[PDB]
């Protein structure tokens, strides 16, 4: 009877906070989305080029073989 | 339009159970280069078919770093099917397993079809876990368990191929 | 406090009923979100892998051909 107005608002009060505390979140969400977006763009891009780029070293030294120890097999 | 579908599928677990050989097994590239060790994400395509039709299969690799905390949710409430990855060769990635679950539960949908994936069983002479406690952990959580090995190219395709069955008994099932 | 807490138990109600109601919407805009997110970042990597694989696919051609010759000079 004069405890049930208390089950009401002790429950209550535990439950507004919980949304509240959601939309907080769910609110900052749209800029960290894009925040990280941009950040893993860059990152992706990074190291997108490093593995580009050693692959092509590697086709540069596995190519002056062709001309620097091809020349060997021609001076020998 | 070919494809026919498009799940969205999400593997997650301790770094270095192997998670991404798994992936890279089933995708089926020439190659080891990947983003996950630098970056904490990476991806891969592959249509199967099942039943006929096609399947277009997204997979995320996801390897916690709390950098990018926001996205990788992103992928977890998108996520169709996940699959939680331990290591045979090591505890406690068998221990967290449970708290993966957690997030996935916390994180992820609440219809998602989800699939404990025991990883590295191929190298049974420095095997840690039991199988037997592995089926178990399943059983207990009423989720499919697997074990495989990403080197010794064990159960990985039927790992996702059982999944991807899963994901679409479902969705027929709302015709 | 009958017409107290059968006034505020109006408003309070009305709280929750519009945060759900705003939950719902903030929840439905972050995973709208994250779906073009999904796609977004889908696309980047398919090709930073694409990029990369080129990268590599060259690699071996030429250092293929380098064992082609490579070999041959250490046979003898
Ligand atoms: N023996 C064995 N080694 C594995 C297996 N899968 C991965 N590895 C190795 O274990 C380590 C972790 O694998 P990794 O792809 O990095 O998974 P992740 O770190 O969880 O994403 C690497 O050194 C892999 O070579 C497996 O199935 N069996």
């Amino acid at each position: 009877g004069y405890e049930r107005l208390k089950e009401e608002l002790a429950k209550a009060q535990r439950e507004l906070k919980l949304k509240d505390e959601e939309c907080e979140r769910l609110s900052k969400v749209r800029d960290q989305l894009g925040q990280e977006l941009e950040e893993l763009t860059a990152s992706l891009f990074e190291e997108a080029h490093k593995m580009v780029r050693e692959a092509n070293i590697k086709q540069a030294t596995a190519e002056k073989q062709l001309k620097e120890a091809q020349g060997k097999i021609d001076v020998l | 339009k070919t494809y026919d579908y498009l799940f969205k599928l999400l593997l997650i677990g301790d770094s270095g159970v192997g998670k991404t050989c798994v992936l890279f097994r089933f995708s089926e590239d020439a190659f080891n280069s990947t983003f996950i060790s630098t970056i904490g994400i990476d991806f891969k395509i592959r249509t199967i078919e099942l039943d006929g039709k096609r399947i277009k299969l997204q997979i995320w690799d996801t390897a916690g770093q709390e950098r990018f905390r926001t996205i990788t949710t992103a992928y977890y409430r998108g996520a169709m099917g996940i699959m939680l990855v331990y290591d045979i060769t090591n505890e406690k990635s068998f221990d967290n397993i449970r708290n993966w679950i957690r997030n996935i539960e916390e994180h992820a949908s609440a219809d998602v079809e989800k699939m404990i994936l025991g990883n590295k069983c191929d190298v049974n002479d420095k095997r840690q876990v039991s199988k037997e406690r592995g089926e178990k952990l399943a059983l207990d959580y009423g989720i499919k368990f697997m074990e495989t090995s990403a080197k010794a190219n064990i159960n990985v395709e039927n790992a996702f191929f059982t999944l991807a069955r899963d994901i679409k008994a479902k969705m027929d099932k709302k015709l």
